[PDB]
């Protein structure tokens, strides 16, 4: 579990 | 040297250094008219156009734009900053598939929900001035182009949605085409 | 990019290359749904990049296209075509003529199959303006539609503004400006933006390398701050810079360098406006910062 | 989550509360995703524009189980006169603090349960602390 530091699902 | 033809259809000699203009109106065998970008500070006639099918006079320094009730019809009518207060000619010329207010100071669209013809119903920069043109333009389903747009009443995400949901007969909304 | 995407960029690099070493204004055009996926995915890579990117070295450098096809694919034949060499350009990469949508389709295209590859930037002649620059907006708006247009603006909005090669030479437009601080504020300043009158990026698209000035001053451009030698010596001195790129001008010898080779003035525009016979560069940087000066024809 | 749920979150306007689980229709089934966390205040509208921080911390059922198993009047009945003493005590306290003050006194902060425990009276202070908000 981490906030801001994977790089999201981009739409 | 713009007075007049006699087989003419384009015509582009806009962008000078000076603003003269001369016999802008003279001739009457045209069919699509581009008269944006005018260097003058008003547009020179624009009531003698009866027969054209097009009308561009986006980007136009001409603040005064009058006679747009004068034409018979017009498919096309593009009046992006014309200077004009009001647009002329929806009665008149009711059968244009595009509309264009770009930031029209009018609060609602000048007879919108009985326009069922326009597919491009774009006004652009809107502050916005009133809501009664949205509910116009919502009123009719053979609209494919409405921009409202970029008004206040954006920045909630969910208003977003809630205008999308409203309004599904448009086919594109503003810049990003509604899913319809 | 995408299937159809990369299909397109394909299609589009072949008839550069087909339109290469002849007369310039390609256009390189798409279809309508598969053009506006494209522009989204390039408006989307473009704005994830940060404002101040790093050039990979080697690279070749080019000047100032001025919006030219024949220019831009004389470039990718001699400093190496998209993606075997990597090209960053000054600025001034749009202007008056119908071949820097080519040129613009080029790098996006090279971009999407390799960002390491492809780079632009914009001057006073590349603005996103028509009051700046006219030889994009009146050129869409005489072709194409206004839909289409504001596609292509956002997706300009929507592009990194600096870029900078091993921390050496910094690929700017222009000259210096004194509004600029540091990078914090740069970085920050996200998608999207455009090139201004007066400040910081208006006096490094606008203005030009100044000598006459120390601190600022008046440009070319008549709003921008042309910083003097003194403001650019300053920026330098406390961001341990270097070298600055300088484009936007027409240059009778193509590649200046300008304080004490800490301004390398590399121009690519040949015969600008026809009167004025400015010759054509680029600036060739190797891999250990070894900028020199790959100058072309007028 | 990301191949699934993609227009679920992007410019989907989603004020959702920080620590929601809703079960998303994707590759034929229905993932739920808890909202672990949010940088903005718990409902923080989910746009394309919001970047939803994800990792891989599946989430078992038991913390499901344990939030279900919440403490309301499940097996108390007709304790009303004691429940509205508690509920003055802390909620009148609370959510009414200023009428304490214009009262001009403070409530019994040593308030005593007698009676057989663990026939609800644990039960009671499970229900006591599920509705209470403070430490």
């Amino acid at each position: 579990f981490s906030g801001e530091g994977q790089k999201l699902g981009s739409l | 040297n713009l007075s007049n033809l006699h087989q003419l259809q384009m015509l582009e000699l806009g962008s000078n250094r000076i603003r003269a203009i001369e016999n802008i109106d003279t001739l009457t065998n045209l069919e699509s008219l581009f008269l944006g970008k005018n260097k003058i500070t008003k547009l020179q006639n624009l009531d003698a156009l009866t027969n054209l099918t097009v009308l561009s006079m986006q980007s136009n320094r001409l603040t005064k734009i009058e006679g747009l009730q004068n034409l018979v019809n017009l498919r096309e009518l593009y009046l992006s900053h014309n200077g004009i207060e009001v647009i002329e000619g929806l009665e008149n010329n009711n059968k244009l598939t595009m509309l264009d207010i770009a930031s029209n100071r009018i609060k609602k669209i000048e007879n919108i929900s009985h326009l069922t013809e326009l597919q491009e119903f774009w006004m652009n920069d809107n502050l916005l001035e009133s809501w009664s043109d949205l509910d116009e333009l919502k009123g009719a389903r053979s609209l494919e182009t409405v921009y409202l747009e970029r008004n206040p009443l954006q920045k909630d995400p969910q208003y977003r949605r809630k205008v999308m949901l409203a309004l599904p007969s448009v086919r594109q909304i503003d810049a990003t085409f509604v899913r319809f | 990019m995408a299937d159809l995407d990369k299909l397109n960029i394909d299609s589009i690099i072949q008839r550069l290359l087909e339109v290469r070493g002849s007369k310039p204004g390609k256009n390189v055009q798409l279809q309508e749904n598969e053009i506006r996926g494209l522009c989204l995915k390039s408006r989307e890579i473009f704005l994830s990049q940060p404002i101040l990117l790093e050039l990979e070295a080697p690279l070749k450098i080019c000047g100032d296209i001025h919006g030219q096809y024949y220019d831009l694919l004389r470039l990718f034949e001699y400093g190496g075509f998209p993606p075997e060499s990597n090209y960053l350009f000054l600025g001034d990469y749009v202007d008056r003529g119908k071949q820097s949508l080519e040129t613009i389709c080029l790098l996006l295209a090279y971009k999407i199959k390799y960002p390491e590859n492809f780079f632009l930037l914009r001057g006073n002649h590349e603005c996103a303006s028509i009051n700046r620059i006219y030889g994009f907006y009146d050129e869409c708006k005489r072709r194409y539609n206004i839909k289409l247009w504001k596609t292509f603006t956002d997706c300009f909005n929507c592009l990194p503004i600096a870029a900078i090669v091993d921390e050496k030479i910094f690929c700017c437009h222009g000259g210096l400006s004194p509004d600029l601080q540091s990078m914090e504020q740069i970085r920050r300043i996200m998608r999207p933006t455009d090139v201004p009158d007066q400040g910081l990026l208006c006096d490094l698209l606008w203005s030009d390398p100044d000598k006459d000035v120390l601190g600022w001053g008046e440009n070319d451009r008549g709003v921008s701050f042309t910083f003097g030698a003194e403001v650019v010596a300053k920026f330098l001195h406390k961001h341990d810079l270097d070298l600055i790129c300088r484009a936007h001008q027409v240059v009778e010898d193509g590649y200046e360098f300008f304080a004490k080779r800490q301004l390398v003035t590399l121009f690519s525009a040949p015969n600008y406006c026809g009167e004025f016979d400015n010759a054509g560069a680029m600036m060739s940087v190797d891999e250990t910062l070894m900028c020199s000066f790959q100058i072309l024809k007028p | 989550f990301e191949v699934y749920l993609k227009p679920y979150f992007l410019e989907a306007y989603r004020p959702i509360r920080k620590g929601d689980i809703f079960l998303v229709r994707g590759g034929m089934r229905a993932v739920e995703f808890k909202v672990v966390e949010t940088d903005p205040s718990p409902y923080c509208i989910v746009a394309p524009d919001t970047v939803i921080h994800c990792e891989g911390e599946p989430i078992k059922r038991e913390d499901e189980e344990e939030s279900l198993n919440e403490v309301g009047y499940d097996d108390i009945g007709g304790c009303r006169k004691q429940l509205a003493q508690i509920k003055e005590m802390v909620e009148l306290p609370l959510r009414h603090p200023a009428l304490f003050k214009a009262i001009g006194v403070k409530p019994p902060r040593g308030i005593l349960l007698y009676g057989p425990p663990g026939t609800g009276k644990t039960l009671i202070a499970r229900a006591v602390a599920n509705e209470t908000g403070a430490f």
